[PDB]
RNA sequence: UUAAUUGGAUUCAACGCCGGGAACCUCACCGGGGGCGACGGCAGGAUGAAGGCCAGGCUGAAGGUCUUGCCGGACGCGCCGAGAGGAGGUGCAUGGCCGCCGUCAGCUCGUACCGUGAGGCGUCCACUUAAGUGUGGUAACGAGCGAGACCCGCGCCCCCAGUUGCCAGUCCCUCCCGCUCGGGAGGAGGCACUCUGGGGGGACUGCCGGCGAUAAGCCGGAGGAAGGGGCGGGCGACGGUAGGUCAGUAUGCCCCGAAACCCCCGGGCUACACGCGCGCUACAAUGGGCGGGACAAUGGGACCCGACCUCGAAAGGGGAAGGGAAUCCCCUAAACCCGCCCUCAGUUCGGAUCGCGGGCUGCAACUCGCCCGCGUGAAGCUGGAAUCCCUAGUACCCGCGUGUCAUCAUCGCGC
């Protein structure tokens, strides 16, 4: 009973890597990261400002 | 502002000073002997301390 | 002879030869093109040309990219540039060249990239 | 001379009336009432309607050669009202220019090459350009610019 | 789909970045490489102190040998520990170094100075700390150390200076450190030599 | 005849102009005709996300890019000439896929 | 208003914002149901399960609950310490990040000197600059951060590179017509041109004239593709705002422990006499409509793009090549015009609104989706006070791509 049921859509269905947060998460390519999450990383991902 | 950087105008003296006569007021001159006299790797840099040395060898002459 | 004429995103390239005088637009004939306004841009510089040289070389120019306007103006761009290459004459040259400087010089102008503050509007738009 | 050589509508035109004597063209049963796209929003006003559709659909495979429904779809799509919402593009039906182009089929004007598309045969390149002469032979008339 | 891969194996390196950072606090953990052969996969590893990383009869590295094949799934993680050639010309080892340094209650002034002059004293040409949050009483304060020569604006301080962040835990909340380090081999845009 | 093709795409130009360098010195070496590297498109994904974790304050953004870079090159057949590829070094943030096209 | 419409945000700097899409999930609201509470101590244990299980009743239903009795073959009821978890509170407890002062010209410092000192100078004055930008004087001499320099794209040339692109030219072949001159289509055929992208050059008050102390600098002129920070971007300093956020992660203090922990169903987050914010569509003649034509770019594409074929009026159903991308797909545009029809009227525009049928996504759209065909289809006929944005490929107008996306845009970012 204490599982949660499988969501392949909508917003429960994809949580971020890092934080977990059920909110806003960038799939371009297959990132899964939460927009907060995004701008500490994509450094480190090799994105540069232009 | 046209006004030229304070360290190109810096930069400029000394060049009249170790070497006056190799520089004239040919700009393309003056623009290949600062490249090569110094380490300079940005042509606009490059193009600014000629364009002065240039100014500077024109007022040694005319007074 | 073989020319180039570039306008905002449209490129038109320009063939030029010996010929009756047929010019064509994409292969198309220039005397039927719909728009009007866009048939005298593509019109103007043979005019001031003249109807010898228009009746002495044949010219096909093929353009792409662009709008209806910026591709008529990249073809009256090439065939000044062609007109000026074949013949070798400064006096014409001078001629468009009073005529409108653009004709051998064009237009560089390009689309500035549009910013936030709501973006769709253009670059400089913003919100009440 | 080819269709290259004159105006697309005058010689759309002249290809309706001409293809409402062929038999194999014939407005389908339900063609009177049905409009002509769902991005249209008012039926078609003349009744000659299918006509112009199969010649202007011959006209462009003299142009693109091999197209499919799809691209004649989009092709033949347009601008759409969404009320309150703003206007969006949308394609065209698919069954009116899939009729026109199997009558087309049947007339043997046109030829099926499979995974391209349809194309057109010689007879239509024929039968095109015999009107195209015709109509650039006039407009010479009218027009004497176009002897050059 | 190339692009759907380089990102992901970009996603895959700073999350093993990160995880590691979070175990090998105490080693001082510098930074890592990843090189893939068809033998496998081959991680290297600068920190502070490989001594600590070995552990103790290489027991750590073992076990960490097992995660990245694990929870990453990393095919045969080879892994390799180094030591930085110099510490005090990385921004994150120091800073994680004065972050530990002010968990053991050290008087912040005075370590950081000693950190900062140390710093100095490895050849830098600059050094900016700048400590936030409860240091001398329930508000917070920041407090800069500056020395030396330090761009701060302009593509120059993007490509030459390093940053590094952490934050030191106490009682009364989290102290936030940010260092930022010139290493003395760059040369400004300006700096001409003449000859 | 039979052709080999080689797709060399990264982010680094200057390990994308090494590896294509490293490849151009091996041809004339073995002797083999070797066409040179074509640069195709560069690729640029962009990627567009506000600045404020919150949702207070004016809305700004901030647009990170990667720019991933590719060169073909194709080379002839000499078995010779297509052993001594896999003994070059290659850089990490570099990727080589090699087909056979006849 | 509601059992509940979860909370934050208040002018500049809250109100298409966090929410960057609420049928479940999001979720933090409300109602109901179900399971726990690590690890220690007290007690028990195994004599047998703690967990599931038929037939039922309750239970929306769920051996959840109990009647019944099995397993299960292994240690876990209950109380105490203490948990785990907390989207529970406190952004005047914090870190990080972000907005605004402000891409504003500022902020400082070593020494000297002045005042008993708080402090003053440098950092001031005339001119100039986008500028603590620079020129001369100056009780100051020098330096740092900031500005600038720097980096990205666009603008023109050259070099290289060609299976991107080519009736460039090209020997030749096939087909269509021809007014027999010729033209077009496809192959064959080449790297010309474009594009493609690595390197370099091109513009520097560079020169002429003038103004300005002749300096800094300013103005006009020419050459030049390009002028004076070439154009457009990125880079925001010391600090302040106890500005917003501990409701994404981090984390102080308090609290919650069969709950403020965890899991399941439903509703709700949509509810409205209302005011306010930002947008959408119009308030028709440059109007509305049928036919036709030439026209782009950015990005994205494997549970995907899906050409192409077939059926259906459409929404769509089936088959389906090829594509993990310069090569296949989204792919074609809209605004534009021409030919013709209707002909200044709340009407043709205007469509809100409501009924029927059909199609689409999900297991589920009544609350609470979209799309299609038909029917109805109103208000709306130029808006006081007041205030908003912008200066060149910019504004307006036009559509398109994309983020979130199974479906949802009138949203944001970009073309």
């Amino acid at each position: 009973y204490n599982k949660r049921k499988p969501r392949k859509f909508g917003k429960g269905a994809r949580r971020c890597i890092r934080c977990g947060q059920y909110g806003p998460i960038i799939r371009i390519q297959g990132l899964m990261l939460c927009r907060h999450c995004f701008r500490e990383v994509a450094p480190k991902l090799g994105f540069r400002k232009y | 502002g046209k006004i030229r950087q304070g360290f190109i105008k810096r930069v400029a003296r000394e060049l009249v000073n170790k070497y006056p006569n190799e520089f004239t007021t040919d700009f393309e001159h003056n623009k290949k002997k600062v490249q090569e006299l110094t380490n300079v790797t940005s042509k606009k840099i490059r193009n600014r301390i000629a364009g002065y040395v240039t100014k500077l060898v024109r007022m040694k002459m005319e007074g | 002879i073989q020319t180039t004429g570039k306008r905002k995103t449209a490129i038109a390239r320009a063939v030029i030869r010996e010929g009756k005088g047929r010019v064509r637009i994409n292969g198309k004939p220039v005397e039927i093109i719909e728009p009007e306004i866009a048939r005298f841009t593509i019109l103007e510089p043979l005019i001031l040309a003249g109807e010898e040289i228009w009746n002495s070389v044949d010219i096909d120019v093929k353009v792409e990219g662009g709008g209806f306007m910026g591709q008529a103006e990249a073809a009256r761009m090439a065939i000044a540039r062609a007109l000026v290459e074949w013949t070798g004459d400064m006096s014409l040259k001078e001629k468009f060249m009073k005529y409108d400087r653009t004709m051998l010089v064009g237009d560089p102008r390009r689309t500035e990239p549009h910013k936030p503050n709501r973006s769709t509007k253009g670059p400089r738009a913003k919100r009440q | 001379a080819t269709v290259y050589d004159v105006p697309g509508d005058l010689l759309v035109e002249r290809v309706a009336q001409r293809l409402k004597e062929i038999p194999e063209i014939k407005p389908p049963e339900w063609a009177p009432f049905v409009k002509t796209g769902r991005h249209k929003e008012r039926l078609p006003e003349q009744e000659d309607w299918w006509y112009y559709r199969v010649a202007s659909i011959l006209r462009r495979v003299y142009l693109d050669g091999p197209v499919g429904i799809e691209r004649l779809r989009t092709y033949y799509g347009g601008r759409k009202n969404r009320g309150h919402a703003p206007e969006k593009f949308y394609k065209a039906g698919g069954s009116i220019i899939r009729k026109a182009l199997q009558q087309l089929e049947a007339a043997g004007f046109v030829e099926k090459v499979p995974g391209k598309g349809r194309v057109i045969t010689p007879k239509g390149r024929s039968f095109l350009d015999k009107i195209a002469t015709e109509l650039k032979k006039e407009l010479e008339e009218i027009i004497p610019e176009l002897k050059k | 789909a190339i692009e759907r891969y380089f990102i992901r194996e970009a996603v895959r390196e700073m999350l093993i970045d990160e995880f590691l950072e979070k175990e090998l606090r105490r080693a001082g953990y510098g930074g890592l490489d990843i090189k893939k052969t068809p033998l496998g996969t081959k991680v290297i590893i600068f920190a502070a102190n490989p001594g600590y990383v070995i552990g103790r009869g290489g027991r750590r590295i073992r076990e960490l040998t097992r995660i990245l094949e694990k929870q990453f799934g990393l095919e045969n993680p080879q892994i390799e520990v180094e030591e930085i050639k110099n510490p005090y010309l990385n921004a994150k080892v120091q800073a994680v170094r004065l972050a530990q340094a002010l968990e053991r209650g050290i008087h912040f002034r005075r370590a950081a100075y000693a950190a900062l002059r140390a710093i100095m004293n490895n050849g830098a040409r600059g050094v900016e700390i700048r400590l936030s949050g409860k240091l001398t009483g329930e508000r917070a304060k920041s407090i800069r150390f500056y020395q030396g020569y330090l761009a701060k604006v302009g593509n120059p301080a993007e490509t030459l200076v390093s940053k590094g962040y952490a934050q030191a835990l106490l009682k009364l909340g989290v102290i936030g450190v940010k260092v930022a380090i010139m290493p003395p081999g760059a040369r400004l845009p300006d700096e001409i030599e003449i000859i | 005849m039979q052709k080999a093709r080689i797709k060399i795409a990264s982010t680094n130009v200057r390990s994308l102009d090494e590896v294509a360098n490293q490849i151009k010195q091996i041809a004339e070496r073995t002797g083999v005709r070797m066409s040179g590297p074509i640069p195709l498109p560069t690729k640029r994904i962009r990627i567009t996300t506000r600045k404020s974790p919150d949702g207070e304050g004016s809305a700004t953004f901030d647009r990170w890019e990667l720019r991933v870079h590719k060169r073909l090159i194709d080379i002839e057949a000499d078995e010779r000439a297509m052993r001594q590829i896999m003994r070059i070094r290659v850089p990490e943030d570099v990727t080589i896929e090699i087909e056979l096209i006849s």
